[PDB]
């Protein structure tokens, strides 16, 4: 019931 | 049932930290750890977003990845 | 330079959406699009977290990605 998934915030460096 | 246990924010505890996230149900939810509780539980992200925005931000900040 | 004011949040505009991000200086910054303005600005993430947390959340939510 308390499983959770692998998740990230996918950013792209501007520089 | 009429007398179902309060869940999530309805329990009246202070949020501490989000442990994890999932969108299984088609709604995004967080596994929330509460202050002085050993009993984490699932809350809607839209609810966490309003009631503890800095906790939601801290979760995402911990999981920034730079693809480029 | 000293005369490059006002910039960012000091322009007094309403934040519309974060459209980019950078870490090149050591501190996380967001490229902020302001409501009704063509010119996006760099703002400190720490300032955005304070001033427009829901905008910050919306940005992160859109870029949340699951992995396998």
């Amino acid at each position: 019931p308390h499983r959770y998934r692998p998740g990230t915030v996918a950013l792209r460096e501007i520089r | 049932g009429a007398a179902d246990k309060p869940r999530g924010f309805a329990r009246g505890l202070d949020p501490e930290r989000i442990i994890g996230a999932t969108d299984s149900s088609g709604e995004l939810m967080f596994l929330m750890k509460w202050k002085d509780s050993d009993e984490a539980d699932l809350v809607l992200a839209k609810e966490a977003n309003m009631k503890c925005p800095q906790i939601v931000i801290a979760f995402y900040e911990e999981r920034l990845t730079w693809h480029s």
